[PDB]
Parts: structure tokens; C-alpha cells; sequence
């Protein structure tokens, strides 16, 4: 046909983006993005930012994403276009969730695109574009979606994590703790899995971070961590590279998951800490010697902390003798 | 700290006496005290070691499979090699730090010669760790580019051969890490094939000479590397088609020439594609219709070679092509189009031999011919269908048509009713009516556009024709006598019959309509050129009708030229056949008929421009447009043939442009085209003229050499310029053929040389082109110091000097260079020269500054610099033009003052002072700097926003010298310092310069 | 069963088309691209009887008799020895270190003067 | 402070481009006033300040009085003369404070020369473009200055 009068009829139909219904945009998007050239490629894109609301609702969402994703599968530069429109945003109100989603679908897509949606989503962090309420909206609309990549967020944020400005590992956190929260069994596996590698890597500031964050997870969700709890206590095997600050942190969360709750998991936790405890102060390396004292003085104060029966008292109690014994 | 440090020191000494087999046990022990204490010291033991052993097995298995002395197995070698890497990977995992050693004791410009194949081996492991993934193979990238460009510059100068001891590249490093990486690596196949891609992605060709090369080399290395990855491991071969399929089928349009290349060599081994990463194959195939019609042809013919053995993926494209075809979207019916084109233009036998509770059924049923003759019809009458559509669609099967009916002779009744059909709908049949051919019905008014390719129809219809009467043979009547009626009522035609000069606008309706049948009848006439040379053999009569042919062709085509193109439809065949009895005919009966086309000069001028016009598609696009325009078989025999014709024209008989002119033109096109394409049978094409190549190519050689004599022997007002430029270009080409060790090369230069110093022309083009050859071949013989010490001192006497007062005695060492082609032609070319030499100079003293032979390369280094002072010193004391002389000069004495700086910071990290290098000083003070700074009052004193970016711009030249100066002076005096002697007695004061205000 | 045919059936048509589809990548190598597989080596380290060396398999006792030749005609003045036994010249590494070495170890032969 | 100076625009009030002078024509009194200190006070820290910000003070002037120059030469032209005349002074102490650090070869204080002898340089070639802004090439006039001791005297 003309290819001004295809332009003209993809805008009368941009222009009615707003007023359409919900099941015919999967089709309007598909045509939209289909019927492109290589220097409209920059506008169509930039244009469908802003008249995209998205405001069987979830089916409908689903299904618009899915033909995103296979509309943009083979077609590279309509990627980088929409990246290209994210980073020229300058507002803080004009991002919104879908902006949010779109970045995570083309991550998880192409895989020429890494490091170009790195770089530009540390430009928005540390300018405070993409920020916390943000990412807590993404996730709890949209956890249907980004489920099925979460191998993808888990890349991100491990790599978020590596950085130097507290502003993006505050973020690389969050996208940890919010993976954890709205994804199933195996994606919060690999989520204290990659918190277990950042500990017994070597950098400080990475130890601690994931330190703070394995905390937060045991107090959200015991009973998710409560499942995890043969790999937490893998790292009990490297705390040669993890400073006394540290030991004492990670005895601190390792003690207050077992004691968070009473059921029969737990009790095999509790006994299980009491044990590396037990030969820890009677290993004959005045190394571990110390850290089995910070160990069970730590464990006793979770044990003893005020809300304790007769029975618990003395357990803490014996706890005590033994550190005082060797 | 220490004490880690002595004990470490004393196991690696061990390393050596004890077994292999002990060593990773000792080196895993080690990391881990490595943690506590001394963490490169360690790594850099292990590394050294293994690359020893590396080198020693290397040259040991080197040599006959007899009795050899084999220290160590390559077998076990490659196993303890293997688990040392995981060791190190595994605790670099625990300790961060160690991976941040590995990568600073692994940095890169230099050749970083602690990289070899353990190390790089090593460091594609290390990638499997994310935190070290992009900084790794970052560091892998740049050590590949800057060996090319140490490749580059080696290869290119004598002088550094000389010098350089040849060394490995990181090149044929990482080639064998993958030839390694058979025995179980499979840890180093993951960052293997991520380096593969970013060479293929960062230096990918981007058409959308010095960086070009190297860049080449670069994308052919990933190339090399995934294929090889590719065969030997099957766990990533799944992983390396997706990503080059990704690369390649797509609609962007970006250069993906290499990708498609690098994916017909994948599929070569097709039971390898088949047995693991099949269904990216089908996936792509679905895509085909979305595709562009270019992306289509390009990626089936990649993936050609596996339709060729496989039925399975011939079925699924088939099944493909037939959905895409009957699918009422366009651009779809095109691609459809084209795929069943292309499997009917190379499988002679098409065809075969589900719901959810739906299986197939093997039945074993003996191959029917019946039946695939069916199936090839059904496909044929389809294609049939698609020569109503748009003039792009029947572009397309015109092409084809006379290949699928060479392939299937059994399709020629259905290709040539087919065509016959066709052209009863342009064709007048009554015996009287003018002109022959319904030009309106090919015109679609709705704008008007072309709708039928006429010209091409008939292109098509007479090839096709061709080949029924030679092939088959031993409705065609039919269309011999059509042919016959149509040449005779084309050129019985005025021209008018055609309704064409009435408006030919290149705007209005009318104009493009008639601008449209214009080529139309060029094209007609063309073809039946064609026609009627193999028809009738050598008849005059015939040959009068190709004349009266060519005057409607050419009248037609001054009439649009001046009121202002398009390919000719002659094959390529054709034009040679076309262009050998033209020139090179002397039988009796064909010279009767033969008289008649070579008395028009002007056809004389049409056959060679044709030739011109198919060597300058083979060097634009790859291939030639006409029939069997896509073997390079047959294209390279043609080449053959018209370069022996237009060898034999230019030379027998010397001088629009002239005929002996066009046939050098041809010739130097044809050279540049064979050596670019036909480089392994350039011996085959210089036999196929009328051994070695050196001594074939030097008769050639000494033949155009004759031929610039002659000219320069004529008057100056007589000088034929254009001639001569092509002379000295095809020279300059033959000449990249000698071996440079071969008296045959010596001849070239002692003539170049010669007409340098003999000749003074005023074309400053000729002068330019002439210094250009010889400075070519001067570089690759010996040092051109000398050579450039001899020009500069030309330009210094022609045009005097800055001083005014004193008078330069003229050396007249080179009589090309005179006082019109002195500045700006020889100036900037001997600037250019001595940026090349500086360039040389400063890889050497970086080579030895990263080093610590040197005594050697540091007399030589002292040579070259001593030589280029005095280059210097006759053009810093010369009356240079204001333009860019003398801002390419002043940026050249900043890169000599750079080049010297990085001479004496070389001795202060050497000398804790030899007479070469203090003379080189004492002359760098009393020839260079006091004369720097005469020539910078020189040029000082004599004399909207673009304007202000122009003296802003300005104002930075003569500050950087003056910086290069006291920089060099600066660290003078710290090397007088730590030396003990004073090399500042040499140097006078530095003079100032302030500025006064008339 | 990918594919079952017999051997004069192979030049068929749809044979031929099968085979393409069935024959693996290990026998087109030799088959058809007519390429040489690998050539096996044992490293056996040659001890005087009172220098590691790697050969072919099916390398005879008379080249290591010669080797010690020209490192001090050479098979009468030379005799070379396994495990206490004395080697057959005509006979090859192969042989010796299945039959005569039974060891888990480098084959190792002793050079003694005749 | 000099760097905080701005050139403005030729567009400005003709007051505030002659205030601007004076203030420029001030700062290179104090600059004449600070720099002949070194005269009597040539122990090495003195002299290596001198030098070290000395070239920061003519890079500051270049950047900023330099283009304010070029919009105001026309209109005030033997005020601009006479600043450039007794800047010009100062540029001449510095090129003679370079020299003796030269000479006694400080490799401490010849680390300094390098680039205080290029910006120097590049003032001299600025002034050269004003004049062509201003179509006074023609005008523009170079001369060897002589080399000094730090005190003055003559070193030949």
C-alpha cells in the first residue's frame, strides 16, 4: 500500500489506544509493532511509552506480554529503541510498572542487550528514577509474569549487587527480597543459593549486604527459609575468609531461624546448631575455638530473649556451663 | 609475610623434580596458603611452569611419528593442565582478590608475552565466575587486536623483520586452546564461545584500510573459533547456532555477512546440526515469511549444503514455502517465491519418501520418478500463478527460470510454455504493425511504476532458447520465429512508433512513462544483440541487423543521457565471446561479416564499456547479474578471456575515451578484481596469458613498464595524464605480486627508482602516484630514512629558505620532484613517510621498555632517528606554504620529540650512557631545537563560528611542539641526573617568543 | 533401528536419501571425507640393564634396537629385555606391554649389549 | 577567584564589560605584586607554588579573560592593550622563573616547566586569534625575549 496512508491509519489507531478494550490489544500492539521501518523505529516506540496504560485481567496481561515478547524476539533494534526512550525520561512520575516489566522482558530475551540495560539501570537508580515503591508495585501486580524469568532478575541482581554505591545494592537487595517473596519453591532456592556465593566470596561490603538480607528473609518468611536451611549452614565451612563481625552476624541469623518457630523442622535445626557448636569449642584450633564462643553465646541470648519454661531455661543454661567449661 | 613468600619460593623450585601427577594435589594446598599471604607469587609460578611445559611439549611432538623424545604424554599433559585451571578458578571463587591478581598479571599497547595457551585457557574459565566475565574477555579482546596490529606492522616494514625476532600471536594461541580443549575442557567452552562472538560483534564488517585489516582478522578469529567449538564439543553446539541464527534472522538489515558465512560452514556437518540443535533450523524457517525478500536468499543458501543431504528439513521448508505462499499477507508470497525458486534451482528431486494421538507411519515405498515429477509441476504451475503479481515477483522467476530448467531438464516444456504465455501478452503478431512490442501494457497507472520487465522477458526466453537448442535437442520454432519477427520490426521501427523526444521529465507523468520505455527498448535491443551473433553463426546479414540494433540502442540512450544508469543485459559469456572475435578474429569467412561491426567505432566503445561494467559488478557486489553470473568457476574463465583481449588491444595498437584507453581501464579493474577474489588462482590466471608467479607477473610488469616509457619520452603539452595514472596503478597492483626476496622485485624498484630521478613532469597526480609506487616498494626492501633524507632536501633548495639571507644549494637528487610538485604533493607524502618511520621507531621502544637482544635493535633504533634528524632538519629550515605543510610539519616535529622523549625515558629505566645515544642528543640540540624555534617566528610572523573554531583550532599546533620540547628536555635533565653526565651541555637555552601589537 | 539395508542396495535412490539422513558424522569422516583417525602412542622410558620415548603401537622392537644403536648390525649387537625376558625384534610394543609387561605402569624396555 | 570570574556576552551592558575590565586589570596587580615576591624569597617551596600556580592563573585568564577580549577590543581597545601589555610583564618573570629552574636542574621544579611553558605559548597564539576575530592580523607581531636571570640580569 501507500506508505503514507499506513501511517496514517497506524496513528488513528495509536490514537485510540486508550479507549479500546482489553483482549484486541494483544492484536493492536502485534500490528503496531510489526508494521515498522528502520527510522520510525526510534518514534512508534517512543510514542507507544506514553499512550500504553495497561491500567481475565491477568489473562489479558499475559497474553499482551507474551506477543511482546515474540513480536521483539527477532528484532534487536526495536529492544534498543525502547531502552533508548526509557533512558531519555527525565521525570520520576513518568515511569511506571510496565516500564519496569519491559526492561526485565528484554533482559531475559535478548542477550545482546546486558549490558546497555545495565548501565542505564544504574543511571536511573542512583538518580532515583527507578526507586523502591516502584519495584514493590512491579512485583505485586505483575509476579505472574516475571516468574518465569526469574533466573534473569537473579542474574541482575547479583550483578546490582557487585556495585559501589549503596543506592544501587540497596536496589539489588530489594530485587533479592522481592524474588524471594512472589516466586515459587525453586526461584527462592536459587535466591539464598546466590546469597550463600556472595558471603563466601571476599568482599566486605558484599558479606554484609547479603548478610543483611538473609535476615530479613528469615523474619518475612521463617517457613521459606526454614526449607533453605542446609544451604545457610554451608557456610559454616568457610569462615576462614569471614571477619568476626561477620560470624557473629551470620551465627545471629542462622540462631534466630531455628528458634523462629516450634515445629518438628525446626527442632532438628536447633539440635544441628548446638552441635557445630559443641566441637567448634572443643576443636583443638584456638581459631575456631573462638568462634564456637561468639556461636553459642550468640544462640543463648536467641534462646533466652524475652517475650521461657523451666526446660528451655536450662538449656540455656547448659549452654552457658559449656562455653564457661571451655 | 615473608616467610610465606621464602616457602613459596621453595615449592615452585620443586615443581620441576617431582611427578606430575603430585602437582595439583601441591597446588590446591598451595592456593590456600596463597590466601594468607603472597597471592602473585603463587599464581605466577603455576602459570610460568605450565607455559614451559607447554613450549617444550610443543617442540617435541613437532616432527615424525617415529622414535620421538617425549618428556611428557600430550594425553596426561592436557588432564593435569585441566585440573590445575578448576583449582584456580575454584579458589579465586573464595578469594577475590587472587582474581584481580590473575587479571593485572594477565593486563595488556604491549605483547604481554605472559600469555600463552595455559594462561589463556585459563582466563576463559575464569568466565564462568560473573564477577570477572566481562573485564576477561574485555582483556581477551584487546591482546587478539593488538597482535594483529604487531602482525600488521611487522609484515608491512623491512626494517622491524630485521629487528624482531618472530614470536607467537594470541591468535594461534587461542586457535590451539580450543585443538587443547578436546581432553574434557569442557569449563573453557563457555567463555569460548562468548569470546568467539564479541570478536565476530565488536569487529564485524559495517558497511551498512589501517583499523580494517586488523578488524578482519579479528571477526575471521571468532569465526574460526566457534566453528572449531562447534565440531569438537556437543554440549554447546545447540548454544552456538541459536546465537548465530539469532544474529542473522532478523530484519534490521545490519551487515551479517560474516554470520551467514560462518553459517554455511556450521552446516557442512549436517548430522552434527540434525542430531542435537534441530529445531532452531525449523524455528528460523517459520520466520521466513516475516522475513525481508534479501534476508530469504541470503540464509537459504546458507543453509543450503543442509537441504542438500536432508529430507526432513527440505520437507519442513517445503511445508513452510507452501503456508507462506498461500497466505493472502504480501511480502510473504515473495519469500515463497524465492525459497521454491532456489530448491528448484538445485535438487533435481523434491518431496517425501500431527494432532495430539496422531503418528507418523514409516512406509517403506520405493522412490517414484512419476510422482516427483508431479510434485515439481505442481510447484512450477505455482510459480506460474506468481506472473500476474508485481514486477519485483516476476524479476525473480525470470532469473530463475533458466537455471531451474538447466537443473530439471525435465521442467523445460513447463519453463518454456510458461515463457511463451508471457510474452503472446506483449507481442504483436501481425507481420506489418510498428513496433513489435506493447511497451503500454507493461506500465501500471494507479503514479505509474513498471509492471512487466519486458527487456528481462525476452533476456530469459533467449537463454532459455539457447540452452533448449544445445541441450535437448541433440514451440521452439515458434519462438525462433517470433525473435526473427521481433529484430526485424525493431529495427524497421523510427522510434516513434514507441511514442518516444516529447517530454522525458524526470517528474511529470508522462517523463516517467516515457523514461521507463527508454530502457525498456535498450534493453529489447540488447538482447536480440544477443540473438541474433549466435544465430546464423558469422553471417554479414545478421550482423547488419545487430548494427541497426545497436544505433537504436545507442541513439535511444544519447537522447536520455544528455537531457539527464541500468545494467546491460548482455551475459557475461557472451561479452567475452562478443569481445574475442571483435579483436582477436582472423578466420576468412568471419572477417567478411566481422568488417561490419568493427567499422563503427562507436559499438567498439560499447563491447569494452559492457566488459568494464562486469568487472566493476564482481569488485562491487561479489558476482556478475547475467546467467551463471553466481559461479566463480565461470566468471574467473571469462576474466580469463577478456583480460587476454584487452592485454592484446592495449598492446598491439597504442594512443569519448579512446578503445586502447578503455582496454587499460579494464585491465586495471581486472587485476584489482583477481587478486581481491581469485587470490589462490592468480598462478592459473597469470598461465591463462599469452614459470612462477614472480617471473610471469615480472613480464607483465616489464610490459606496462615499455608503456609509461613511451609516454614520458613525449613533449609536456603532449603528456597523456590519464593514461599514465593508469599505468603507474596497474604497476602499482602487479607489483604486490613479486616476492620481495627475488631479483624480480630489485628490477621493479632500480626502475622505479630510475624514472624518479630521470623524469619532471608537471601533473602533480602523476608526481604523487609515481613517489606512492616507490616509497611501496622501498619500504619492504630496506629503511626509506635515506630516501626521505634525499626528497626533503629537493624541497628545501626549490623553495628556499626561512632565513632570507643565506642560499640553499640545489641537490636535484630526484628530478619528479620540481618546484611546482614540491609542496603540497611531495612535502605531505614525505610527512606521511616519517610518521610511518616514527610509528616503527616507537613499537620498538616499546617492545624493549616492556622487555626488561637489545644492543642490536637500540644501534639501529639510534640509526633511524639519527637519519630522520636530518629529514627533519632540511624541512624545518625551509619556506614551507601556510596551508597544511606546515601544520602537517609541526605535527610531525611533535611526534619527533615524542619519539625522542620515549627514547630517554627507555635509558632512565636501563642506564642505573652509550656514545650513540649522547651523539644523538648533541645532534637533536644543534640541528633540531634552535631551528624549531626560527621556524616557529616563521610561520608566526609571515602571513561567523566556523571562523572561530579556525583560529581556536590553530592555536593549538605550535603549544603542542613547544610542550614536546620541554617534555623531552625534562626528562634530559633526569637522565643527567641518574647518568652522572651532563647531557644539557648540548642543549642551548630555551628561547621565548612575546608578542608586540603594531 | 534407524535404517536396515543391504550393501548392494546402497547406489538405490531411496537408499541413498535415507542413508544421508541415518549415516552419523563418525563414519562420514571416513567414509566420505576420507579423513585418518587418530594414531594411538604409549610413552615407554628405555632404562640401561644393570629417557621417556613415545612410538607408534605398532612400532617393532627392531627400531628401539637401532635407536640404542645410534645413541652408542644393531639388531645382533643389541638385545632388548622386559620384565627379565628377552623381546622378539620382530615383535611390537603392542604385544609387549599386553602380554609380557604386566605391570599398571609405563612400559619400560632395557637396552643390554648383546 | 579568577576562575570565577565569567566573560559574559557581547550582548551585555557596555558598564559591565568596562567594571570586568578593572576587575581583571586588579587581579593582575595582585598577580604582579605575588609573583616579583620570589625575587628575594627563591627557596624551593616558594617557587614551586609560584610556578605550579602561576601556570593555573594564565590557564584561568586564558579561559576567561580571553573571550570576554574578544567581545570588547573595539569599543575598548587601549584598556585591553594595557592589560595585555602588563600581564604581559608578569608572563615574562614566568618564563624566566622556567629557565632558572632549568638551569639548576630541580627535578622537583622542572616538572612544572612542561606545561607552564605550553600554556604560555598557547596565550601568546590567543592573542594572535582575538586579533583575527577583530581583523587585526596584520597587526599581530612576534619577538624573542631575552633570557634573564631571576633578579634580572641578562644570561649571555
Amino acid at each position: 500500500l501507500d506508505p503514507n496512508f499506513l501511517l496514517k491509519v497506524r496513528q488513528l489507531v495509536m490514537d485510540k489506544l486508550s479507549s479500546i478494550r482489553l483482549e484486541d490489544l494483544p492484536v493492536i500492539i502485534k500490528f503496531i509493532l510489526h508494521s515498522v521501518t528502520a527510522m520510525d523505529t526510534l518514534e512508534v516506540i517512543s510514542e507507544l511509552r506514553e499512550k500504553l496504560d495497561l491500567q481475565s485481567g491477568q489473562s489479558c496481561i499475559i497474553l499482551l506480554f507474551d506477543v511482546i515478547k515474540s513480536a521483539i524476539r527477532y528484532e534487536k533494534t526495536i529492544s534498543e529503541a525502547w531502552i533508548k526512550a526509557i533512558e531519555n525520561t527525565a521525570s520520576v512520575s513518568e515511569h511506571k510498572v510496565f516500564d519496569l516489566v519491559m526492561l526485565f522482558i528484554i533482559y531475559s530475551t535478548n542477550t545482546q542487550t546486558k549490558k546497555y540495560i545495565d548501565r542505564v539501570l544504574r543511571n536511573k537508580i542512583r538518580s532515583g528514577c527507578i526507586q523502591e515503591q516502584l519495584l514493590q508495585s512491579t512485583f505485586s501486580v505483575h509476579y505472574l509474569v516475571l516468574k518465569d524469568m526469574c533466573s534473569s532478575i537473579l542474574s541482575l541482581a547479583q550483578s546490582l549487587l557487585h556495585s559501589l554505591d549503596q543506592s544501587i545494592i540497596s536496589f539489588g537487595s530489594l530485587l533479592y527480597k522481592y524474588a524471594f517473596k512472589f516466586f515459587d519453591t525453586y526461584c527462592q532456592q536459587e535466591v539464598v543459593g546466590a546469597l550463600v556465593t556472595h558471603i563466601c566470596s571476599g568482599n566486605e561490603a558484599e558479606v554484609d549486604t547479603a548478610l543483611d538480607v538473609l535476615l530479613e528473609l528469615v523474619v518475612l518468611n521463617p517457613s521459606a527459609m526454614m526449607m533453605n536451611a542446609v544451604f545457610v549452614k554451608g557456610i559454616l565451612d568457610y569462615l576462614d575468609n569471614i571477619s568476626p563481625q561477620q560470624i557473629r552476624k551470620l551465627f545471629y541469623v542462622l540462631s534466630t531461624l531455628a528458634f523462629s518457630k516450634q515445629n518438628e523442622a525446626s527442632s532438628h535445626i536447633q539440635d544441628d546448631m548446638h552441635l557445630v557448636i559443641r566441637k567448634q569449642l572443643s576443636s583443638t584450633v584456638f581459631k575456631y575455638k573462638l568462634i564456637g564462643i561468639i556461636g553459642a553465646v550468640t544462640m543463648a541470648g536467641i534462646m533466652a530473649a524475652d517475650r521461657l519454661s523451666d526446660e528451655q531455661c536450662t538449656q540455656v543454661t547448659s549452654l552457658l556451663q559449656l562455653v564457661h567449661s571451655c | 609475610a615473608e616467610e610465606v613468600e621464602f616457602v613459596v619460593e621453595k615449592a615452585l623450585s620443586m615443581f620441576s623434580k617431582m611427578n606430575l601427577q603430585e602437582i595439583p594435589p601441591l597446588v590446591y594446598q598451595l592456593l590456600v596458603l596463597s590466601s594468607k599471604g603472597s597471592r602473585k607469587s603463587v599464581l605466577e609460578g603455576i602459570i610460568a611452569f605450565f607455559s614451559a611445559l607447554d613450549k617444550q611439549h610443543n617442540e617435541e611432538q613437532s616432527g615424525d611419528e617415529l622414535l620421538d623424545v617425549v618428556t611428557v604424554p600430550s594425553g596426561e599433559l592436557r588432564h593435569v593442565e585441566g585440573t590445575i585451571i578448576l583449582h584456580i578458578v575454584f579458589a579465586i571463587k573464595l578469594d577475590y582478590e587472587l582474581g584481580r591478581e590473575l587479571v593485572k598479571h594477565l593486563k595488556v599497547g604491549d605483547s604481554n608475552n605472559n600469555l600463552s595457551p595455559f594462561s589463556i585457557a585459563l582466563l576463559l574459565s575464569v568466565t564462568r565466575i560473573q564477577r570477572f566475565q566481562d573485564q576477561v574477555l574485555d582483556l581477551l579482546k584487546t591482546s587478539v587486536v593488538k597482535s594483529f596490529k604487531d602482525l600488521q606492522l611487522l609484515q608491512g616494514s623491512k626494517f622491524l623483520q630485521n629487528l624482531v625476532p618472530h614470536r607467537s600471536y594470541v591468535s594461534t594461541m587461542i586457535l590451539e586452546v580450543v585443538k587443547n580443549s578436546v581432553h574434557s575442557w569442557d569449563h573453557v567452552t563457555q567463555g569460548l564461545v562468548e569470546l568467539g562472538f564479541i570478536l565476530m560483534d565488536s569487529y564485524g564488517p559495517k558497511k551498512v584500510s589501517l583499523s580494517r585489516m586488523p578488524n578482519q582478522h579479528a571477526c575471521k578469529l571468532g569465526a574460526n573459533i566457534l566453528l572449531e567449538t562447534f565440531k569438537i564439543h556437543e554440549m554447546i553446539r545447540q548454544e552456538i547456532l541459536e546465537q548465530v541464527l539469532n544474529r542473522v534472522v532478523t530484519r534490521a538489515s545490519s551487515p551479517i555477512s560474516h554470520f551467514l558465512d560462518l553459517l554455511s560452514n556450521i552446516v557442512m556437518y549436517a548430522p552434527l546440526v540434525l542430531q542435537s540443535c534441530s529445531s532452531k533450523v525449523t524455528e528460523a524457517f517459520d520466520y521466513l515469511s516475516f522475513l525481508p525478500l534479501q534476508t530469504v536468499q541470503r540464509l537459504l543458501k546458507a543453509v543450503q549444503p543442509l537441504l542438500k543431504v536432508s529430507m526432513s528439513m527440505r520437507d519442513c521448508l517445503i511445508l513452510v514455502l507452501r503456508k507462506a505462499m498461500f497466505a493472502n499477507q504480501l511480502d510473504a508470497r515473495k519469500s515463497a517465491v524465492a525459497g521454491f525458486l532456489l530448491l528448484l534451482k538445485n535438487f533435481k528431486v523434491l518431496g517425501s519418501l500431527l494432532s495430539v494421538s496422531q503418528v507418523h507411519v514409516d512406509v517403506h515405498s520405493h522412490y517414484n520418478s512419476v510422482a516427483n515429477e508431479t510434485f515439481c509441476l505442481e510447484i512450477m504451475d505455482s510459480l506460474r500463478r506468481c506472473l500476474s503479481q508485481q514486477a519485483d515477483v516476476r524479476l525473480m522467476l525470470y532469473e530463475g527460470f533458466y537455471d531451474v530448467l538447466r537443473r530439471n531438464s525435465q521442467l523445460a516444456n513447463s519453463v518454456m510454455q510458461t515463457l511463451l504465455s508471457q510474452l503472446k501478452q506483449f507481442y504483436e503478431p501481425k507481420p506489418d504493425l510498428l513496433p513489435p512490442l506493447k511497451l503500454e501494457a507493461c506500465i501500471l497507472t494507479q503514479k505509474i511504476s513498471l509492471q512487466e520487465p519486458l527487456d528481462y522477458l525476452l533476456c530469459c526466453i533467449q537463454h532459455c532458447l539457447a540452452w533448449y537448442k544445445n541441450t535437448v535437442i541433440p514451440f521452439y520454432e515458434d519462438l525462433d520465429d517470433i525473435l526473427e519477427s521481433i529484430t526485424n520490426r525493431m529495427i524497421k521501427s523510427e522510434l516513434e512508433d514507441f511514442e518516444l523526444s516529447a517530454d522525458f521529465s524526470q517528474s511529470t507523468s508522462i517523463g516517467i512513462k516515457n523514461n521507463i520505455c527508454a530502457f525498456l527498448v535498450m534493453g529489447v535491443c540488447e538482447v536480440l544483440i544477443e540473438y541474433n551473433f549466435s544465430i546464423s553463426s558469422f553471417s554479414k546479414n545478421r550482423f547488419e541487423d545487430i548494427l541497426s540494433l545497436f544505433m537504436c540502442y545507442k541513439k535511444l540512450s544519447d537522447i536520455l543521457n544528455e537531457k539527464a544508469t541500468s545494467d546491460s543485459l548482455l551475459s557475461m559469456k557472451f561479452v567475452s565471446s562478443l569481445l574475442t572475435a571483435l579483436f582477436r578474429d582472423s578466420i576468412q569467412s568471419h572477417q567478411e561479416s566481422l568488417s561490419v561491426l568493427r567499422s563503427s567505432n562507436e559499438f567498439m566503445r560499447y563491447a569494452v564499456n559492457v566488459a568494464l561494467q562486469k568487472v566493476q559488478q564482481l569488485k562491487e557486489t561479489g558476482h556478475v547479474s547475467g546467467p551463471d553470473g553466481q559461479n566463480p568457476e565461470k566468471i574467473f574463465q571469462n576474466l580469463c578471456d577478456i583480460t587476454r583481449v584487452l592485454l592484446w588491444r592495449y598492446t598491439s595498437i597504442p594512443t569519448g575515451k579512446s578503445i586502447s584507453l578503455l582496454c587499460l581501464e579494464g585491465l586495471q579493474k581486472i587485476f584489482s578484481a583477481v587478486q581481491q577474489f581469485y587470490q589462490p588462482k592468480i598462478q592459473q590466471f597469470l598461465r591463462a596469458l599469452d614459470v612462477s608467479v614472480t617471473q610471469r607477473t615480472a613480464f607483465q610488469i616489464r610490459q606496462f613498464q615499455r608503456s609509461l616509457l613511451n609516454l614520458l619520452s613525449s613533449q609536456e603539452e603532449d603528456f597523456n595524464s590519464k593514461e599514465a595514472l593508469l599505468l603507474v596503478t596497474v604497476l602499482t597492483s602487479l607489483s604486490k605480486l613479486l616476492e620481495p626476496s627475488s631479483p624480480q622485485f630489485v628490477q621493479m624498484l632500480s626502475w622505479t627508482s630510475k624514472i624518479c630521478k630521470e623524469n619532471s613532469r608537471e601533473d602533480a597526480l602523476f608526481c604523487k602516484s609515481l613517489m606512492n609506487l616507490l616509497f611501496s616498494l622501498h619500504v619492504s626492501y630496506k629503511s626509506p630514512v635515506i630516501l626521505l633524507r634525499d626528497l626533503s632536501q629537493d624541497i628545501h633548495g626549490h623553495l628556499g629558505d626561512i632565513d632570507q639571507d643565506v642560499e640553499v644549494e640545489k641537490t636535484n637528487h630526484f628530478a619528479i620532484v620540481n618546484l611546482r610538485t614540491a609542496a603540497p604533493t611531495v612535502c605531505l607524502l614525505v610527512l606521511s613517510q616519517a610518521e610511518k618511520v616514527l610509528e616503527e621507531v616507537d613499537w620498538l621502544i616499546t617492545k624493549l621498555k616492556g622487555q626488561v637482544p637489545n644492543q642490536p635493535v637500540e644501534k639501529a633504533i639510534i640509526m633511524q632517528l639519527g637519519t630522520l634528524l636530518t629529514f627533519f632538519h632540511e624541512l624545518v629550515q625551509t619556506a614551507l606554504p601556510s596551508g597544511s605543510c606546515v601544520d602537517t610539519l609541526l605535527k610531525d616535529l611533535c611526534k619527533m620529540y615524542t619519539t625522542l622523549t620515549a627514547l630517554v625515558r627507555y635509558y632512565l629505566q636501563v642506564c642505573q650512557i652509550p656514545k650513540n645515544m649522547e651523539k644523538l642528543v648533541k645532534l637533536s640540540g644543534s640541528h633540531l631545537t634552535p631551528l624549531c624555534y626560527s621556524f616557529i617566528s616563521y610561520v608566526q610572523n609571515k602571513s561567523v563560528a566556523t571562523a572561530m573554531a579556525r583560529v581556536l583550532r590553530e592555536t593549538k599546533p605550535i603549544p603542542n611542539l613547544i610542550f614536546a620540547i620541554e617534555q623531552y628536555e625534562k626528562f634530559l635533565i633526569h637522565l643527567s641526573k641518574k647518568s652522572k653526565v651532563n647531557l644539557m651541555q648540548h642543549m642551548k637555552l630555551s628561547t621565548s617568543r612575546d608578542f608586540k601589537i603594531k | 533401528t534407524l535404517f536396515r539395508l543391504l550393501c548392494r542396495d546402497s547406489g538405490g535412490e531411496t537408499e541413498s536419501m535415507l542413508l544421508n539422513e541415518t549415516v552419523p558424522q563418525w563414519v562420514i569422516d571416513i567414509t566420505v571425507d576420507k579423513n585418518m583417525p587418530k594414531f594411538n602412542k604409549i610413552p615407554f622410558y628405555l632404562q640401561p640393564h644393570a629417557d621417556r620415548l613415545s612410538a607408534s603401537d605398532m612400532l617393532q622392537v627392531r627400531k628401539v634396537m637401532e635407536h640404542v644403536y645410534e645413541k652408542i648390525l644393531a639388531e645382533e649387537k643389541i638385545e632388548l629385555l622386559c620384565q627379565d625376558q628377552v623381546l622378539d625384534p620382530n615383535m611390537d610394543l603392542r604385544t609387549v606391554k599386553h602380554f609380557i609387561w604386566k605391570s599398571g605402569g609405563d612400559l619400560t624396555l632395557h637396552y643390554r649389549q648383546k | 577567584t579568577v576562575k570565577k570570574i565569567e566573560p559574559g556576552t557581547a550582548a551585555d551592558s557596555q558598564q559591565i564589560h568596562e567594571e570586568k575590565l578593572l576587575y581583571w586589570n586588579m587581579a593582575v596587580r595582585d598577580f604582579s605584586i605575588l609573583i616579583n615576591l620570589i625575587k628575594v624569597f627563591d627557596s624551593h617551596p616558594v617557587l614551586h607554588v609560584c610556578l605550579k600556580y602561576g601556570r593555573l592563573f594564565v590557564e584561568a585568564f586564558l579561559k576567561q579573560c580571553m573571550p570576554l577580549l574578544d567581545f570588547s577590543f573595539r569599543k575598548h581597545r587601549e584598556d585591553v592593550l594595557s592589560l595585555l601589555e602588563t600581564f604581559q610583564l608578569d608572563t615574562r618573570l614566568l618564563h624566566h622563573l622556567c629557565g632558572h629552574s632549568k638551569i639548576h636542574q630541580d627535578t622537583r621544579l622542572t616538572q612544572h616547566v612542561p606545561l607552564l611553558k605550553k600554556t604560555l605559548e598557547l596565550l601568546v597564539c590567543r592573542v594572535k586569534a582575538m586579533l583575527t576575530l577583530n581583523n587585526c592580523r596584520e597587526a599581530f607581531w612576534l619577538g624573542n625575549l631575552k633570557n634573564r636571570d631571576l633578579q634580572g640580569e641578562e644570561i649571555k
